[PDB]
């Protein structure tokens, strides 16, 4: 098989081989081992043949696989591997290196394959093996399809062994006006064929033998024989009768207008409706032609027609042949005055390229299934409340939603995250950006999934992790800025309701924690809400969506969430002890994302994002908003008080047991609050300062960050050597971002003493190790574990402090090298 | 050099023209079309 790479020259023979092997695989009277061998051969061949050469096999699979019978198991795996290997060939605009780029026909076949498989699986009953084989195939096809691919042959009708059965042209009647056009177009087509004969250098003669280069039937229409005139007319009769049978009404507004004298047809250009006319008319030509070759297949007792595949499946180059003649007929109707009307089902959709994008339809289907999921979840809740009814009328829907949609969403919105986040101004991804409608649809999907899982984690059971992961992915793919700026009130209210419900659930969890609904809220908030809320806040902060998303009602909800998480700091329950890390991470992300300096209410007047500025005093009384941002909630100390408390504790030398809340909640929140407001307060790069702006709404300077970093280092130093301290790594990770603003004085003030202490401890432990070598057996065996534990705690302390030092070194190594520093040299020695 | 000391000097890298008595001669891609013999291995054009 590896030798088949680079066989573009023998493309016909390679295609024939692939078709033959596929037919053999679909063979009766074959043993299991034989079938396995054939399938292995097919997979090996497709693993090395260039993606461009597998187009005909893809065409056959597009017709065979959607059935999802027992013979579709191997085609599904073949397609999975093919698309997983050649996804670039289809997705990237440039294509795959040295292989080229996909064609419109290949992309159309891929989309048809995806949707056929999706529909068949949705309508099929649950089958573990079938679902396990089909989900990867759907994921691969979706990942290969470009998100914004628009199907040129998009057919809202999407009508339909193959059915070559055409319409009943012969039984349907033919108007006399259409018969007049039939005669005139028979004359025209004879003149066209005479012109073609002129191109071929074929004159009038006694026979059409090639060597004579003549045509026995080349004379004017008048002398044209009635038999041959009828022969020319008969195809025209059948075409027009097909049009009548379709209920296509033809109106003759005007009248129709040897040496060939065929009037030019290039003068008239087919409209979109006339192009669809010709599309279906040529499709019927192909269907009649198919009925014929079916007749010779029946006569032969076997065989299959190579071009039996429908027109849409057929490559455009093959279409072009009958394309020319069909469009000729329609155009001649037009300039003969015959305008044919159908009432196209795609006219209502006109062009709507955005609605024709693949991602648009995918999201539409996902939202419809979100509604279906709401229905069956409500039914499940009702039955588990009253009446032990196990019929499960939506069991198939449940299995589909949990086994196909969730993994499909997980992979698709993981792969195409950049497409949904890019905007016309900034193109984050390779090429193409999601439309506002697509962004709104993905936001609606996220909100609907969150509402579905709300207080219903147990209902999903083992699929709850999948739901939570999908929520994470959607939140990281959410374009909240654009959705909130220019979006429907429905989707905006959906996002606002998500935030409001999150705040309410957090409040209930906090009050319960400080002391079946209790269990429901606790498990839900711990498993789904807090992780998802943290992810959403982190995404907003990273993409700078805070100033555009967290306003008005969202700002109030975030205020409540923050002011409750912080209020959860005056208790000591074991439950609080276990849940503190997650609350601290959530609060840190919220502080990063918040557009209002909630620790500096005194300067809130200079903030254009604060609700007290966005909403007039007449508003904010319609709601329950206090009179002042200070009273928003007064349980969070101001920045000065918090810094003073942290510094006092650090100097006092307290331990984590004495400061559980400050180390796990307050400090992580400050490590995100200070960096955000340093960029918007005094001492920040003023490129926009010349533009008329008010004084900064914050007083954060590099001094604040330096003091916080020093305090964190002092706290870690104070807690050095403790047997158990897992908070050290979290604190170091949270403090890493604020190290870029550390002052040069920090080296000598904090780092040198800390690393000196660590070096002294390491020396002591190594001395104990050497004395252990001096010891013997029982003396050696014991004490070995003691020095092991000492080294373990030393390694914990080092992995807590060194990452902070590395960032500090990177930001000062240039200065140290430019100007030699004895303190830097001492640090090197340590 | 403005950043050699910060990165490269201690790593042991040497300036490209450190001990050259004359500036290094340079060539540029001049966009003036010129007639040249058809390459014997040209991927598209062959002369017999």
């Amino acid at each position: 098989a590896p030798l088949f790479a680079g066989t573009e020259h023998r493309a016909i023979m390679v295609d024939s081989m692939l078709h033959t092997v596929y037919r053999l695989s679909r063979g009766r009277s074959l043993t299991k081992a034989q079938r396995d061998v054939i399938e292995d051969c097919l997979m090996a061949l497709c693993r090395y043949i260039r993606p461009s050469m597998l187009q005909h096999l893809l065409r056959r699979l597009v017709f065979d696989v959607p059935i999802l019978n027992e013979f579709a198991k191997m085609p599904l795996k073949l397609l999975t591997n093919h698309y997983e290997r050649c996804w670039k060939y289809y997705c990237l605009p440039t294509g795959w290196a040295n292989f080229g780029v996909t064609s419109e026909e290949e992309l159309h076949l891929t989309r048809k394959l995806f949707w056929g498989i999706f529909d068949s699986l949705a309508h099929k009953k649950y089958d573990q093996e079938l679902y396990r084989i089909a989900m990867p195939c759907l994921c691969a096809i979706a990942g290969a399809l470009p998100p914004d691919y628009v199907d040129a042959s998009y057919s809202s009708k999407t009508e339909k062994n193959f059915d070559p059965r055409p319409v009943e042209t012969l039984n349907v009647i033919i108007p006399e006006k259409l018969d007049s056009f039939i005669n005139k177009f028979a004359e025209y087509t004879h003149e066209k064929w005479a012109f073609d004969k002129i191109q071929n250098n074929w004159s009038y003669g006694e026979n059409i033998d090639e060597e004579l280069k003549t045509h026995p039937m080349l004379r004017p229409y008048k002398t044209f024989s009635e038999k041959d005139k009828e022969i020319y007319r008969w195809p025209i009769k059948e075409s027009l009768k097909a049009m009548i049978a379709w209920e296509w009404t033809v109106e003759k507004a005007r009248e129709g207008e040897y040496n060939p004298q065929p009037p030019d047809l290039s003068v008239v250009t087919l409209s979109r409706e006339l192009q669809a006319m010709a599309e279906q008319l040529a499709e019927n030509y192909h269907n009649t032609w198919g009925r014929k070759k079916k007749q010779e297949l029946e006569a032969k007792g076997g065989g299959s027609h190579p071009l039996l595949v429908p027109y849409d499946t057929l490559t455009a180059k093959e279409k072009a042949r009958d394309r020319e003649k069909a469009q000729e007929l329609l155009k001649f109707l037009q300039m003969n005055g015959y305008a044919v009307t159908r009432g196209l089902k795609d006219m209502e959709l006109d062009t709507s390229s955005i609605e024709k994008r693949f991602a648009f339809g995918f999201l539409q289907q996902l939202l419809r299934w979100m509604d279906i999921s709401q229905e069956f979840i409500a039914h499940l809740e009702a039955v588990v409340s009253s009446g032990r009814v196990e019929k499960s009328p939506h069991e198939q829907e449940i299995k589909f939603f949990a086994k196909i949609l969730l993994p499909l969403i997980n992979q698709y919105f993981t792969n195409h995250c950049l497409y949904f986040l890019s905007t016309p101004a900034k193109v984050l991804g390779s090429g193409g950006h999601a439309s506002n409608k697509e962004k709104e649809m993905i936001t609606s999907l996220f909100c609907k999934l969150a509402a579905l899982v709300r207080h219903r984690v147990s209902l999903f059971g083992t699929d709850a992790p999948a739901v939570v992961n999908c929520l994470h992915i959607l939140a990281r793919s959410l374009d909240a800025r654009t959705v909130m700026k220019s979006g429907p009130e429905i989707v905006k209210a959906g996002l606002r309701s998500f935030f409001e419900s999150a705040s309410e659930d957090i409040e209930k969890m906090v009050e319960n924690l400080r002391l079946k609904g209790v269990g429901q809220n606790l498990t839900y908030t711990t498993v789904a809400l807090l992780p998802v809320l943290t992810t959403l806040f982190q995404h907003i902060a990273q993409h700078q969506f805070g100033d555009d998303v967290i306003l008005d009602d969202v700002q109030v909800s975030c205020y409540r969430t923050l002011c409750s998480i912080y209020s959860l700091g005056t208790t000591r329950n074991p439950y609080v002890e276990k849940l503190r890390p997650a609350l601290g991470e959530c609060l840190a992300r919220l502080a990063a994302a918040m557009p209002v300096a909630f620790l500096e209410p005194e300067l809130n007047e200079y903030n254009a994002c604060s609700v007290y500025t966005t909403k007039s005093p007449r508003e904010r009384a319609i709601l329950g908003l206090p009179n002042s941002v200070e009273e928003m909630c007064p349980d969070i100390p101001v920045l000065e008080r918090l810094m003073a408390e942290i510094g006092g504790l650090a100097e006092s030398g307290a331990r984590y047991t004495e400061m559980p809340h400050v180390i796990e909640i307050t400090l992580p929140m400050l490590c995100s609050y200070l960096p955000r407001w340093w960029e918007r307060g005094p001492e920040a790069p003023p490129p926009a300062l010349p533009a008329g702006a008010p004084p900064p709404c914050t007083a954060v300077t590099s001094d604040h960050l330096n003091s916080l970093l020093g305090n964190i280092l002092r706290i870690i130093v104070n807690n050095l050597g403790i047997d158990e301290a897992s908070w050290m790594k979290r604190l170091a990770v949270f403090a890493q971002p604020i190290v870029s603003r550390a002052r040069p004085e920090l080296l000598r003030s904090h780092f040198i003493p800390t690393i000196g202490r660590l070096r002294k401890r390491a020396g002591k432990v190594v001395a104990e190790e050497e004395q252990l070598r001096l010891e013997a057996k029982a003396e050696a065996e014991e004490g070995e574990l003691l020095v092991r534990d000492e080294f373990s705690v030393l390694c914990r302390d080092l992995y807590a402090l060194y990452p902070l030092l590395i960032r500090y070194v990177d930001n000062n190594r240039a200065h140290w090298l430019t100007e030699p520093n004895p303190n830097a040299e001492e640090l090197f020695r340590m | 050099l403005r950043f050699f000391a910060i990165c490269g000097l201690q790593e042991g890298f040497e300036p490209f023209a450190i001990n050259m008595q004359r500036p290094v001669t340079t060539w540029f891609s001049k966009s003036l079309p010129q007639f040249e013999p058809v390459p014997l291995e040209h991927p598209h054009y062959e002369v017999a």
